[PDB]
RNA sequence: UCGCUACUACCGAUUGGAUGGUUUAGUGAGGCCCUCGGAUCGGCCCCGCCGGGGUGCCCUGGCGGAGCGCUGA
RNA sequence: UGGUGACUCUAGAUAACCUCGGGCCGAUCGCACGCCGGCGGCGACGACCCAUUCGAACGUCUGCCCUAUCAACUUUCGAUGGUAGUCGCCGUGCCUACCAUGGUGACCACGGGUGACGGGGAAUCAGGGUUCGAUUCCGGAGAGGGAGCCUGAGAAACGGCUACCACAUCCAAGGAAGGCAGCAGGCGCGCAAAUU
RNA sequence: AAACUGCGAAUGGCUCAUUAAAUCAGUUAUGGUUCCUUUGGUCGCUCGUACUUGGAUAACUGUGGUAAUUCU
């Protein structure tokens, strides 16, 4: 069927060759899996050895790492925005390596908060939890203060994150090839990489 | 058109040959695995489902 | 951006960029750490590639590419296309009925490094035979010395 | 072909097997196993061909599947196993013992030794590698995996090994001034002292060694097997003890011979 | 030169026929992949006939009926 | 920790993940019978992984007959390269999107022909040379012509399947079944080749 | 005996149509891949009814269909 081989092609001179063997199996290739957004779907494949590979044909939640913070964590993903390799690739909203995607940010805003105990993301309008409170302002030991208040002083994120937690959202980049592996992981945006990202999103509109 | 009839509570089996135009009504314009009364296929089968 | 004229962030991947250190350390200064290796066969590395900033993967002193085969050397012929040059390989072909030889030339292409600068069509470069980068590309260059023009 | 070959045509077959033209179409195809299927010497050409305890290829078969042989301690009953250098055979019915060595011609030797010295066996070293929680493992001429191993033992190196536990009791260095026997190329079967290495980055190196008669010559670094420390083998020897003599010397050597003959 | 005999190669109106190979456009079997679909086959529930044990309740065994129940193939 | 000429190698640490079309962590079998209700000795069959053997698959350098009454060829429909990805066992225009305009040629490219499978080799022979190699060894290719698959470690398998094209078999006319360039043998073709 | 299960049937044998840097030969590389089997290692390394678990289906018995098959 469809075939990943090099005698179909020209010589470097631009000559045609004359085949002399057919299409053997060693040079096969097999549709696309366009990984979409959606509930969890996975289809495994037999390949060479007799191994196995996963088709994922619906993702919806990911492994995903804050590499400045290191924590990585489970996390939704929402929507498909610029696509390094094609622009078609986003308006039908398929997963593929090294895209840029969106993903929910409260595994990584309770992180911040249970850690530094500071509160990130939080609004200016006064938005007090019981919970929260408890999380953020409870009393610890003498030690244990110290030890958070010590803390602090390296406990600060640069001013493109911040306002990303404001809306709940941060952008991510998917490392892994979800057609091959059947999973989405990767790595959020930060620095001028994400300078980067943020000035072609806008020159797209 | 004949018929083979099993009885798997007994295990007993022979082949009916039946050449009627009524019998077979019952079983037209039906599917495979139907429980259904076969009444009309003999006096008999009063009281048998097949 | 002079390097970041893609449509993709170029990036060394062994390179961690985003470690979040001190307020101090932005002040400071922002010069990324640069992988480069030892392409090693009594080769050396050129200076202008541990100082350069460019980001390119088929290189070998700072790329994903491995050195091992068939060490061979050349002429450039022309310098053309994006990143890689074609050049010229002349030898005798010995023809036993008449014990003579015949001169014939090869035509072989072969990846340039930005690591490489100022380097004309007239010189003699060593190659070092790699994995297939491209269709008609397996070599790449290891060291360039100029021409009989020098200088 | 769809697949792996599973027959040996007898012109195809190793030249030091010594087989004739007119018995067959066919060679015994070695099983796969720790030996080469062009370095080996399968178990049905050696009770068969060379010690004719044997007279047809079935005959093998009844001898071995009564479990009378033993290479290297465990008895096998494939009558196409690949025995190779430095193994030993032991029969136990007549009590005997051999060890597979080369000759001076490049043929594997009917070589007997002494109960004694079928308990151990000399190995090279082919590979070192560190494997998961950081245990040192080797890999020899063999196929043996032999795990915590000495750290001063290196690639290229000899070990012995003591056949019943497996295990490394002692080991030589590669260096200059040691014997070693070449197990390949042109100079198949010969013994001498390593002299020099000359090293070439990027592809094989070479050693120079010399004989006892004062010949020299060199061999690639894979086809070297250091037999013992200095002069003295860690083996027992063939009957030529390495030297290569010359077709002159062996002409003469051979006709001296009748005329003692009387 | 003119006259008589034989055979080859060539030109040639007939837009010659036979055989085979290339392609434009359209149609297009069959397998494979994806999205649906759901003939059938169970299980856990609900009632009816009911034994045992533990203590009106639960674990059970033969089941029959039926419910736009859920779940699986 | 260890090693290479050279790792983005091996080993290590940390935060998580771990596919229901799912990953390993033994509900299997035989023979001898025993020691103090427990403990057990020889094997057989299975197991993710690592290494090894048998390979296979891709690439590196050099090398082939005649032909100019074939001198320019390739690039719309990937031609040379770059960036990112899809697919693939993997390296690669293998394929896609966006870019750049490259690549080969009288040192004979491109095209055509071959009573062209390629070597190890054979005949002739002062020395040089000329011609042959379908043929039992090594490598390749095919199973009437194209194409597509299932199973499996391995096949685009044909003494496997599914279609189409060409032939052809039995039939109650509804249907069913095909592949000797395997060993014999028959027809045909021929100057030309053996026993069902 | 039969039948279920496992393995093999991808080797061998034949032929030379295709094929003109293609095949192939000497030389190299996989640090760019896979590998049934043989040989060796590993197989209480995981801190969360077991003195044995569940449902079928062949062979077999019985009733059959078709002009016809290694059909069912």
């Amino acid at each position: 069927g469809i075939s990943r081989d090099n005698w179909h092609k020209r010589r470097k001179t631009g000559g045609k060759r004359k085949p002399y063997h057919k299409k053997r199996k060693y040079e096969l290739g097999r549709p696309a899996a366009n990984t979409k957004i959606g509930p969890r779907r996975i289809h495994t494949v037999r390949v060479r050895g007799g191994n196995k590979k996963y088709r994922a044909l619906r993702l919806d939640v990911g492994n995903f790492s804050w590499g400045s913070e290191c924590c990585t964590r489970k996390t939704r993903i929402i929507d498909v925005v610029y696509n390094a390799s094609n622009n078609e690739l986003v308006r039908t909203k398929t997963l593929v390596k090294n895209c840029i995607v969106l993903i929910d940010s409260t595994p990584y805003r309770q992180w911040y908060e249970s850690h530094y105990a500071l509160p990130l993301g939080r609004k200016k309008g006064a938005k007090l939890t019981p919970e929260e409170e408890e999380i953020l302002n409870k009393k610890r030991s003498k030690k244990i203060q110290k030890k958070y208040d010590e803390r602090k002083k390296n406990a600060k994120i640069s001013s493109l994150l911040e306002e990303q937690f404001q809306q709940g959202k941060l952008l991510a980049c998917i490392a892994s090839r979800p057609g091959q592996c059947g999973r989405a992981d990767g790595y959020v945006l930060e620095g001028k990489e994400l300078e980067f990202y943020l000035r072609k999103i806008k020159a797209r509109k | 058109m004949k018929l083979n009839i099993s009885f798997p509570a007994t295990g007993c089996q022979k082949l009916i040959e039946v050449d009627d135009e009524r019998k077979l009504r019952t079983f037209y314009e039906k599917r495979m695995a139907t429980e259904v009364a076969a009444d009309a296929l003999g006096e008999e089968w009063k009281g048998y489902v097949v | 951006a002079d390097i970041q004229t893609e449509r993709a962030y170029q990036k060394q991947p062994t390179i961690f960029q985003n470690k979040k250190r001190v307020l101090l350390g932005e002040t400071g200064k922002e010069k990324l750490p640069r992988y480069y290796k030892n392409i090693g066969l009594g080769f050396k590395t050129p200076k202008e590639a541990i100082e350069g900033t460019y980001i390119d993967k088929k290189c070998p002193f700072t790329g994903n590419v491995s050195i091992r085969g068939r060490i061979l050397s050349g002429v450039v012929t022309k310098m053309k296309m994006q990143r890689t040059i074609v050049i010229r390989r002349d030898y005798l072909h010995y023809i036993r009925k008449y014990n003579r030889f015949e001169k014939r030339h090869k035509n072989m292409s072969v990846h340039l490094s930005p690591c490489f600068r100022d380097v004309q069509i007239g010189d003699i470069v060593t190659v070092g035979e790699c994995r297939p980068l491209s269709k008609t590309v397996r070599f790449n260059v290891l060291k360039v010395t100029k021409a009989a023009g020098t200088k | 072909a769809r697949g792996p070959k599973k027959h040996l045509k007898r012109v195809a077959a190793p030249k030091h097997w010594m087989l004739d033209k007119l018995t067959g179409v066919f060679a015994p195809r070695p099983s796969t196993g720790p030996h080469k299927l062009r370095e080996c010497l399968p178990l049905i050409i050696f009770l068969r061909n060379r010690l004719k305890y044997a007279l047809t290829g079935d005959e093998v078969k009844k001898i071995c599947m009564q479990r009378f042989i033993k290479i290297d301690g465990k008895v096998r009953t494939d009558i196409t196993y690949p025995a190779g250098f430095m193994d030993v055979i032991s029969i136990d019915k007549t009590g005997e013992n051999f060890r597979l060595i080369y000759d001076t011609k490049g043929r594997f030797a009917v070589h007997r030794i002494t109960p004694e010295e079928a308990k151990y066996k000399l190995c090279k070293v082919r590979k070192i590698f560190v494997g998961t929680k950081g245990i040192p493992h080797l890999v020899t001429h063999d196929a043996r995996t032999i795990r915590y191993p000495d750290p001063l033992i290196k690639v290229n190196d000899t070990i012995q090994i003591d056949l019943e536990t497996g295990k490394i009791t002692d080991f030589i260095k590669f260096d200059t001034g040691n014997l070693c026997m070449v197990t390949g190329g042109a100079n198949l079967g010969r013994i001498g002292v390593i002299t020099n290495r000359e090293r070439h980055p990027g592809s094989f190196d070479v050693v120079h060694v010399k004989d006892a008669n004062g010949n020299s010559f060199a061999t690639r670094l894979s086809n070297i097997f250091v037999i013992g420390k200095g002069n003295k083998p860690w083996i027992s020897l063939p009957r030529g003890k390495g030297i290569r003599l010359t077709i002159a010397e062996e002409r003469d050597k051979r006709l001296a011979a009748k005329q003692s003959s009387g």
